[PDB]
């Protein structure tokens, strides 16, 4: 997998060497094709994993993501052509390159055989992200948000560093292939009960768990649209990908060491879903929607039943695409409105007829409408959770009712009701804004036709 | 050649004759005549012309046959090479043993649409099988996590082979 | 560590014994990296000194890409030796003191009984 | 609307001989820029 | 909100129809293959195990 | 529970714990006598650390 | 553009502060009744009558028509709840 | 000004309604169950500007989603225990417990069919255009709850407990809704209450385990 | 703007930990989180026992 | 007060360039930055990509397993063997602990 | 070909280099070339490599 990567690196030379006026089209047009080369990995004609080479591999779980990581770079660069079009021609070429490095790094992290290669690349992605959030962040508080995003991930990260070096000494190689075909069975000691927490905690932090998710609402609030898309679509899912590949070892402990997180997540799912119900900042509501719909995932990567896992793989890819779509349209309202407040800007369909159709489809993806991969995902996690304990439906049942309420409230108070009297007149929709959306949903429609590709390792 | 009758048994068809008890015309008969003349003949003509074009240039495709490698039961410990070739041989049969169960899921479904109001009885050739096959799938692949591996089926079995040996010894 | 080894060359860079090892292919990814590492140093310099970034010091750019690379071949040539000594040393000991590193025997998975923890 | 660049007040805090000023520590004053004192 | 669709409904329909012409004409004239027995030592090539012709064109030429 | 209790406990507390710890460790007279005496204490403790673990 | 002076602050302790805040919030100094000081965050935000926008005169030309709220009038803490959609505190014949 | 969009959603409603009608596996039944719910939301609040229409639309989604929790519970129970969402196999669960699941479908029916629990959104649904009120509020959308139980009644006959449960609640909704209708002074709202009262009678026949006649009333209703 | 600042950025600067706030700030975070644990542990334990003793039917369940 | 610029206004790019596509202010760059984005975006990724992804053959072997089952079910049923025997790794291979 | 037609060849070239670098890895990991058990066959006539 060096075509999904080397051609990517070369994007950096192109963003720099290219003309200031033509820099945007060379980069966006080329990475669209970079995504097309990424699609070749999907050609798996047998169940064996495609080990491209010693360090680089792609199995069913990584492949559905590498393609998404390559896909969003085009979109990210199309959603940030407006803001970042007021810059000095060298601030742009920095932002474009920053976005380019994220998927170079993220493509490799999702396509990495050695778990510590994951760690080095895993924690590197913070550098590009923190720059995108802090350097271009509009609000006074991004310095703070950046600190929260760096420390919560970093304090979790050093325990994983110690744990992975620890298993290398215990087993003798951090190669995901071998670690899988070798006998690593923890022994339920008090210490192992700590190892397990060391490995999972760093992944559980960037996958916002109810206890440590305050970093994500603060980060996406002041982050520029491209950073918020990256955090929701690819960055948070880095934590999920890690939990799937790391729990191959630590096989016995999670049977009983998971209860704490599972309950934290399911109760967390309800409270995070509910506070979405009365949050005035739209970007705030989407972020907590992201916490709740990701709290379902940590509760399926821990129950560990075949269906959970691919419920997880289905939902992660699906929610990634949906969340960005929501964060992308939130930005289009923010740029014309100039405020994140949900109460202002009422009645837009009256003035932006189509964006409202995109808003409606994004919300229906947000809630579980049935001919969507989003629902298949939740339906499956719901099933397994029920298997874990029939009572789980109650808590995963209060979340579904709340999820319907906030998803439609975003449509009802932003895209319906009487028009706002006279905010700065709202200029019509650009074709870029609409495509950036179409590019998010057309793939959501196509993937829903053949869900098999994003089903995970389990199935 | 679309489906092998012996893998998807279809009970023979018995149809009551068309016995009319009224001089009133039976609309469907007339409609069906039309459907054939307007909807079938036209289509029928096209289809054939398809298959003849297909015949002019005909190709074949085979079904990879996988030689059987040594199973984990016999495979050195720590030898990642042998075990890798043997966890695949199982993960492969984890699927071949799963579409089999897909067929019994299906063969039955049909046998309860084809025998309504009698499903309680006529369709018990299958449901006896749906337990003869489910009691087995449950005994070789169920407790396992999402990290299903041949080593774990080897243990799921061998935890119970004690029981078919402790219980037996116990009965004494 | 590896110092104090018999025959150690007290201040030498790479003892001739390292002649036995294969020479680093000039295009070894690493030496090529050092090259790029170098080009960047050059470009960076131009930048910090406020010169046209790429179109200036085309002589320097060469000194850089060619100094770093030169350094590489002769460094890697050594680091490669050091690692090679490590095996000579390591493998030898495994034998000279065989009992301490016995070849234990691994049973087939049939014999071994690994406890099955159901997921349920 | 432009990214908020830091104003004078945000800058002020970083002055003073200690970032997080203590009870008695705050009483101190920043070192002379020339590295030479008036005494 | 209408200039967009004439452009989106167009450049999909631009490359979309030549595809649809391609899937239909191939599926019509060339056709999926019929399954057969490996003939005592044919050792069939990778492309030989797939049904649809263009789905084994990609396999023969690129994988 | 969001905002105050989950921000005062984990994110903010760790902020304060350190802030306070730096305030005591870095509030130094700057006088040499004080500092030096601390060297005295150290020599004493290390002398002991060796002594008791002889 | 809005100085902190014009944004919410701490519980008005002295009476001059209770009259300074009432200016910030465009209220009458004798109507500013700070939310009770129990340290739950309300701060100086006025404790406006808990009445929903439903019974705000439905004929008057409210600047913000749908929130039935004028421009400048102190917004209620829970206006996300007593809005014309979500909750209805309105008198009932029974 | 937007007649064409209105006709467009009405047929999309019909497509979801018929999919809900003819659905073998229940995953497709869900696609229909949720699908009519969303387009009802789009069509009750046709005139989005009016907040009253928006309030009713959010009402309808909330009541339907409480019902959705029941269908998900039944789906999950049939995704475990007997294993396939296809009706042709679910019906092999006749001699099992089938209470955890059918109680779920009864919950789904009560929300969709406006039984005494969460009965109010169908009166609220009249905030929609009158034609929308006729085809979806009057016939296809509400009967969906009655239709689901008739589909699953081979299982319903086995459990006596749930049969009287819906006989009882169907009965309470019949009079509760009818008594409310006597004094209502809005013509559309009297007819809507009558829609609920007749379905209450339907619910009663399903509760007395008489599925075929219940379907007969659905068509005549 | 005075409303949003009062509601998401003027809260923690006006937080003083009292009683009726920390007792009520622990019953809300750990109360149900401990409730459901004894709801899920007891169920999961009931299930496991029954499976171990051989009573749970797990019929036609070929999935999980 | 200190020196600094006054907040700049945001231009109505739709006032000039009434055909603004949202990519860049000068018109030709805009046209050529959508003529290449709709094309490389939709015309040869959503179309050529979906074509290729649709034609990936027997993805993860699930087209192979519905036949291998059919010949195994064909072979097992006709020869009278159990369709899915109840132990997979043969009991003979397994040397159970003798205790 | 350098009137801005050379910046367009940068990425296309990266693909080529990648493909080359990639096929190189195949050359390195060629042990068990055909020595695997499931896929071990006698080199058919006129074939010196089962997979290249
Ligand atoms: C890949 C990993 C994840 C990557 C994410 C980002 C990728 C972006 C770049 C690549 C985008 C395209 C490639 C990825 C998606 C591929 C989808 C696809 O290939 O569709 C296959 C489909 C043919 O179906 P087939 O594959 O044969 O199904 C198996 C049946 N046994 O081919 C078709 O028939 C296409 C048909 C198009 C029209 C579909 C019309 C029906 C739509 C139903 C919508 C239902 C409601 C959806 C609601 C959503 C929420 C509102
Ligand atoms: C916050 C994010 C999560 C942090 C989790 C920290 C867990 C402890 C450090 C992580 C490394 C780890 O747990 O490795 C296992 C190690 C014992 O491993 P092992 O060599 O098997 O020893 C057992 C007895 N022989 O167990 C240990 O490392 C114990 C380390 C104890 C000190 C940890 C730091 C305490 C800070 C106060
Ligand atoms: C389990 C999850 C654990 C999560 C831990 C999160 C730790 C970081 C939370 C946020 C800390 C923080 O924001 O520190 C800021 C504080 C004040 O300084 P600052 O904000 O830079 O300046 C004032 C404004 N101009 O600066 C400080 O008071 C010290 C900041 C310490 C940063 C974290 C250090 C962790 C060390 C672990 C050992
Ligand atoms: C006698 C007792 C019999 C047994 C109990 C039967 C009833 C059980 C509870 C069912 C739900 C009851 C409340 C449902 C909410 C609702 O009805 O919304 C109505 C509200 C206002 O609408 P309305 O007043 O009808 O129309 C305006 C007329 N001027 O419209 C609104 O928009 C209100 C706000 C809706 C969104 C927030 C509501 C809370 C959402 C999360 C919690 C959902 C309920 C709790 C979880 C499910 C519990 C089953
Ligand atoms: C039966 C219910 C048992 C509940 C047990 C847990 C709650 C214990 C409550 C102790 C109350 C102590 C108290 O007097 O009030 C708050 C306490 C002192 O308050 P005060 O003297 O005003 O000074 C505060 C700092 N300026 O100020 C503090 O102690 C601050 C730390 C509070 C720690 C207790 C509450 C923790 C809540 C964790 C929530 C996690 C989510
Ligand atoms: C919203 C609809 C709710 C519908 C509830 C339906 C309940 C069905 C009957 C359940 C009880 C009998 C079950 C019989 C078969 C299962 C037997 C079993 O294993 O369950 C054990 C469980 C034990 O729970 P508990 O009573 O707390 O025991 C703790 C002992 N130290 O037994 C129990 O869990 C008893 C309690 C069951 C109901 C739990 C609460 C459900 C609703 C919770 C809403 C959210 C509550 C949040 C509370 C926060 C508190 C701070």
């Amino acid at each position: 997998m060096l075509k999904i990567i080397l051609p990517s690196l070369m994007l950096l030379p192109l963003t720099w060497l290219s003309s200031p006026k033509k820099t945007w089209t060379n980069v966006t047009s080329y990475s669209f094709l970079i995504s097309l080369t990424s699609l070749t990995l999907l050609w798996q004609t047998d169940e064996n994993y495609k080990n491209f080479s010693n360090m680089f591999s792609s199995d069913p779980l990584s492949t559905p993501l590498i393609i998404l990581t390559a896909w969003l770079l085009p979109l990210m660069l199309m959603a940030s052509q407006n803001h970042l079009k007021k810059d000095n021609n060298v601030l742009q070429k920095l932002y474009i390159s920053m976005l380019i490095s994220l998927q170079i790094l993220l493509i490799m992290t999702f396509s990495a055989t050695e778990l510590i290669m994951f760690y080095i690349l895993f924690e590197a992605t913070l550098i590009p992200t923190l720059i995108i959030i802090t350097r271009w962040g509009n609000q006074t508080e991004r310095l703070n948000a950046g600190i929260y995003f760096l420390f919560y991930t970093l304090i979790g990260s050093i325990p994983l560093l110690i744990a992975l070096i620890l298993i290398q000494n215990h087993v003798g190689t951090l190669n995901l292939m071998i670690l899988s075909f070798t006998t690593h069975t923890l022994d339920a000691s008090w210490s192992n009960n700590l190892l397990w927490l060391a490995c999972m905690m760093a992944f559980l932090i960037k996958m916002p768990l109810y206890g440590v998710h305050l970093w994500l609402p603060k980060a996406h609030v002041e982050a520029p649209i491209a950073g918020s898309m990256i955090l929701a679509a690819i960055l948070l899912k880095l934590g999920s990908y890690g939990m799937i590949r790391i729990s191959i070892i630590l096989d016995p402990l999670t049977k009983y060491m998971a209860y704490p997180f599972i309950l934290l997540s399911l109760w967390g799912m309800i409270m995070t879903s509910s506070i979405c119900l009365r949050q005035t900042d739209l970007k705030s509501l989407i972020a907590y929607s992201s916490v709740s719909h990701m709290a379902l995932v940590i509760a399926s990567i821990m129950i560990q039943t075949p269906w959970s896992f691919m419920g997880a793989t289905m939902l992660m890819i699906a929610h990634g695409l949906t969340s960005s779509l929501l964060f992308c349209l939130a930005n289009s309202n923010y740029e014309r409105i100039h405020s994140r407040t949900m109460i202002m800007a009422r009645g837009l369909q009256m003035v932006f007829p189509l964006m409202a159709t995109w808003w409606l489809m994004a919300s229906l993806a947000n809630l579980a409408l049935p001919p969507s991969i989003n629902l298949m995902g939740e339906l499956f996690i719901t099933m397994s959770l029920f298997s874990w304990s029939n009572f789980t439906i109650i808590l995963m049942g209060i979340n579904i009712i709340i999820t319907g309420m906030y998803s439609m409230y975003m449509i009802i108070t932003t895209q319906r009701g009487k028009l706002t009297n006279h905010m700065i007149n709202l200029q019509p929709s650009h074709t870029r804004e609409l495509t950036l959306m179409a590019l998010h949903m057309i793939p959501l429609i196509l993937l829903t036709t053949s869900p098999k590709l994003i089903t995970g390792l389990t199935m | 050649d679309s489906w092998d009758k012996d893998v998807y048994p279809e009970p023979p068809s018995r149809t009551p004759a068309p016995s009319p008890q009224t001089s009133l015309p039976n609309p469907i008969t007339y409609l069906t005549k039309a459907y054939d003349l307007v909807v079938d003949w036209p289509v029928t003509l096209v289809r054939e012309f398809i298959e003849r074009q297909h015949a002019k240039n005909r190709t074949y495709y085979y079904h990879r046959q996988y030689r059987r490698v040594p199973d984990i039961t016999e495979c050195k410990e720590g030898d990642v090479l042998c075990i890798y070739e043997a966890e695949m041989q199982w993960r492969r049969d984890f699927k071949v043993d799963q579409e089999i169960m897909n067929i019994i899921q299906e063969r039955l479904k049909a046998c309860q649409q084809r025998e309504g109001e009698n499903y309680q009885q006529n369709c018990a050739k299958e449901l006896e099988q749906f337990t003869k096959v489910t009691k087995a799938y449950q005994d070789r692949y169920l407790d396992l996590g999402a990290y299903y591996s041949a080593r774990k089926c080897l243990a799921k079995q061998k935890q119970r082979m004690l029981e078919e040996r402790k219980a037996a010894r116990q009965e004494a | 560590m590896m110092n104090g080894r018999p025959g150690h060359e007290p201040l030498k860079f790479l003892p001739d014994e390292a002649r036995s090892l294969p020479p680093p292919k000039l295009n070894d990814p690493r030496l090529v990296y050092m090259g790029l590492l170098g080009y960047c140093t050059g470009l960076m310099d131009n930048m910090l000194r406020m010169r046209p970034v790429m179109r200036a010091g085309l002589h320097r750019q060469l000194l850089f890409v060619t100094s770093f690379v030169f350094a590489g071949y002769f460094y890697l040539k050594r680091q490669n030796y050091l690692y090679a000594v490590k095996d000579h040393d390591m493998f030898g000991y495994i034998k000279l003191h065989p009992e301490d590193f016995p070849e234990k025997e691994k049973k087939t998975y049939a014999e071994i009984l690994e406890p099955f923890h159901p997921v349920r | 609307a432009r990214q908020w660049q830091p104003d004078i007040e945000w800058a002020e805090q970083f002055s003073g001989a200690v970032m997080y000023p203590s009870k008695e520590t705050a009483h101190w004053k920043p070192p002379p820029w020339n590295d030479v004192d008036i005494l | 909100d209408a200039r967009f669709l004439r452009l989106m409904k167009f450049y999909l329909m631009l490359t979309g129809i030549p595809v649809i012409i391609g899937i239909t004409l191939v599926n019509i004239f060339i056709g999926e293959a019929e399954l057969a027995e490996i003939p005592e030592g044919y050792i069939p090539e990778h492309w030989e195990y797939y049904k649809h012709p263009i789905s084994r064109w990609i396999a023969r030429n690129f994988y | 529970l969001d905002l105050i209790w989950l921000e005062k406990t984990i994110p903010k507390s760790t902020s304060t714990l350190h802030t306070n710890m730096t305030t005591l460790t870095t509030n130094q007279k700057g006088l040499i006598k004080l500092y030096f005496m601390s060297f005295l204490i150290n020599i004493i403790l290390i002398i002991i650390l060796y002594s008791i673990n002889l | 553009h809005m100085t902190k002076d014009m944004l919410p602050g701490s519980y008005p302790r002295t009476p001059e502060e209770r009259a300074a805040a009432a200016k910030k919030y465009n209220m009458r100094v004798e109507d500013y009744e700070p939310y009770p000081d129990d340290g739950m965050g309300y701060g100086d935000y006025p404790m406006l009558p808990n009445r929903s926008q439903h019974e705000r005169d439905p004929w008057y030309q409210w600047d913000h028509s749908e929130l039935r709220m004028n421009w400048g009038e102190p917004i209620h803490w829970d206006l996300d709840m007593y809005i014309r959609n979500r909750v209805d505190t309105s008198p009932t014949p029974v | 000004p937007n007649i064409n969009r209105f006709i467009k959603y009405l047929t999309l409603f019909l497509i979801t309604m018929l999919i809900l009608t003819s659905a073998n596996n229940m995953f497709q039944l869900f696609i229909g169950w949720e699908g009519v719910g969303i387009m009802s939301f789009l069509l009750i609040g046709w005139w989005y500007g009016r907040t009253d229409a928006n309030t009713a639309a959010l009402q309808a989604i909330l009541y339907n989603r409480i019902g959705d929790i029941g269908f998900i519970l039944a789906m999950v129970w049939f995704s475990l225990n007997m294993n396939s969402w296809e009706l042709q196999q679910i019906m092999f669960s006749n001699n099992n417990d089938n209470l955890i699941p059918l109680m779920g479908l009864l919950i789904a029916a009560t929300g969709k069919s406006a039984q005494f629990g969460l009965h109010p959104w169908l009166p609220s649904a009249m905030e929609g255009p009158t034609p929308v009120s006729a085809l979806l509020h009057s016939s296809t959308m509400v009967v969906a709850g009655i239709f689901l139980l008739v589909r699953f009644h081979p299982l319903t006959t086995n459990n006596n407990f749930i049969l009287t449960t819906m006989l009882c609640l169907g009965a309470l909704t019949t009079l509760f809704t009818a008594i409310c209708a006597l004094t209502q002074n809005d013509i559309k709202k009297i007819i809507a209450f009558s829609t609920s009262s007749q379905l209450g009678l339907m619910m009663v026949t399903l509760g007395m385990n008489q599925p075929h006649l219940a379907f007969l009333h659905i068509c005549t209703h | 703007i005075r409303w949003t600042y009062a509601r998401s950025a003027n809260i923690y600067p006006n937080f003083r930990p009292t009683p009726k706030n920390s007792l009520l700030g622990a019953v809300a975070g750990f109360g149900p989180l401990i409730f459901w644990y004894y709801v899920f542990k007891t169920d999961r334990d009931r299930k496991e026992r029954l499976i171990q003793e051989g009573k749970l039917d797990r019929k036609f369940n070929i999935s999980y | 007060q200190w020196q600094e610029d006054p907040e700049p206004e945001d231009e109505n790019v739709y006032a000039k360039n009434p055909d603004f596509h949202g990519y860049d202010s000068d018109p030709v760059v805009d046209v050529w930055n959508m003529r290449a984005v709709f094309f490389f975006g939709f015309s040869i990724v959503l179309v050529f990509g979906t074509t290729f992804v649709a034609y990936v053959p027997d993805y993860r072997m699930q087209e192979w397993a519905r036949r291998e089952a059919e010949r195994l079910v064909k072979y097992r049923e006709v020869n009278g063997l159990p369709i899915m025997e109840s132990n997979y790794f043969d009991p003979s291979k397994i040397q159970l602990p003798e205790d | 070909l350098l009137r801005e037609h050379w910046v367009h060849i940068l990425v296309p070239a990266g693909f080529v280099f990648g493909c080359y670098l990639d096929r190189k890895d195949d050359e390195k990991l060629t042990a068990f070339r055909n020595k695997s058990m499931l896929f071990q066959r006698e080199l058919r006539p006129n074939e010196e490599v089962t997979w290249k």
